[PDB]
Order: structure tokens, then C-alpha cells, then sequence
């Protein structure tokens, strides 16, 4: 969970196979998230992240 | 200029806290309108929502 004061994200990893690159079958899922001036960001997670 | 176009006041509420009723914005409810003016000032009191 990637918090803003303004907004929220939420995201649930989703597993299975995904054709092999570069020997790799495993993907990644990048997401952004912009704080604006006098807000803080706060990131709440229980596993999977790439901070 | 009011006077042609109904015109509705937002004053410190936006349009959607008052679709929701923050309590301070009871005042429009129901009200229609021809234009609503969304302030600068316009803050929310209530739940925090997105
Ligand atoms: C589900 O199906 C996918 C698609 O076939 C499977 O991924 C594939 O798994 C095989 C495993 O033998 C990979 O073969 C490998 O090829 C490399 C090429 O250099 C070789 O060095 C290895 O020794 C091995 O032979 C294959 O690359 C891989 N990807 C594709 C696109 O075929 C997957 O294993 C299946 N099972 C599961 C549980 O996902
Ligand atoms: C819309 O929002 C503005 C700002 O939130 C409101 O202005 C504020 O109104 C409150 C009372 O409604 C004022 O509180 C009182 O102010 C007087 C004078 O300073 C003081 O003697 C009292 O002890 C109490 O603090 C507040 O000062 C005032 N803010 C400013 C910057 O003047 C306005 O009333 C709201 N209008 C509606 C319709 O919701």
C-alpha cells in the first residue's frame, strides 16, 4: 500500500508463470506516486515490495 | 453578474462534499443550479475520502 494524504494506491502481486526473458520468468509491476508540498508520502507493506 | 445565469455559491465547500453532505455544507442540499463556483477556499471537515 503506497499512501499519499491526497490519494492511495493499493496493489495485490499477482502470481503465475510469464514467458521467460533473459532466463527470467518472474515480471515486475512499477508504479510512481508524487507528494505534493506539505503532504507525506507513507508506504504500508506486508511482502512483494521493491521500495 | 448573478442576475441571468442561476448562479450557486460553493463558499468552503467543493460540488462532491456537498453531493455527500459534508454536514458544514447542508446548506445546498437539493439546491439546483445553472453554475456552480468551486472556491479556493474551499475545504473538506469530514471523513477522509479519495
Ligand atoms: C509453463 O510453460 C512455460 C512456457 O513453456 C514454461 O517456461 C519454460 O520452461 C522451460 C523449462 O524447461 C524453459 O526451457 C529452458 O530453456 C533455456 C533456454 O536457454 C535452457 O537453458 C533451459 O535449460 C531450459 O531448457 C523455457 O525457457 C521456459 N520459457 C519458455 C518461453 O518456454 C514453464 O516452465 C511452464 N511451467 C510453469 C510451472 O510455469
Ligand atoms: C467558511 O470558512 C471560513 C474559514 O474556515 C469561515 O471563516 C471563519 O468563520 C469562523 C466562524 O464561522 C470564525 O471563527 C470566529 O472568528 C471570530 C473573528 O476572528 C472570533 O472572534 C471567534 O472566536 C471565532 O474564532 C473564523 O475566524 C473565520 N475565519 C477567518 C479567517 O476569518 C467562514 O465562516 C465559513 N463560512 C461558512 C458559511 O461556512
Amino acid at each position: 500500500t503506497v499512501s499519499t494524504k491526497r490519494s492511495q494506491q493499493a496493489v495485490i502481486p499477482n502470481i503465475g508463470s510469464r514467458p521467460r526473458i533473459r532466463d527470467i520468468p518472474s515480471r515486475i509491476s512499477i508504479y510512481w506516486t508524487i507528494v505534493k508540498p506539505g503532504d507525506i508520502l507513507l508506504i504500508n507493506s506486508t511482502g512483494n515490495l521493491i521500495a | 453578474c448573478d442576475s441571468p445565469h442561476q448562479i450557486l455559491d460553493g463558499e468552503n465547500c467543493t460540488l462532491i462534499d456537498a453531493l455527500l453532505g459534508d454536514p458544514q455544507c447542508d446548506g445546498f442540499q437539493n439546491k439546483k443550479w445553472d453554475l456552480f463556483v468551486e472556491r479556493s477556499k474551499a475545504y473538506s471537515n469530514c471523513y477522509p475520502y479519495d
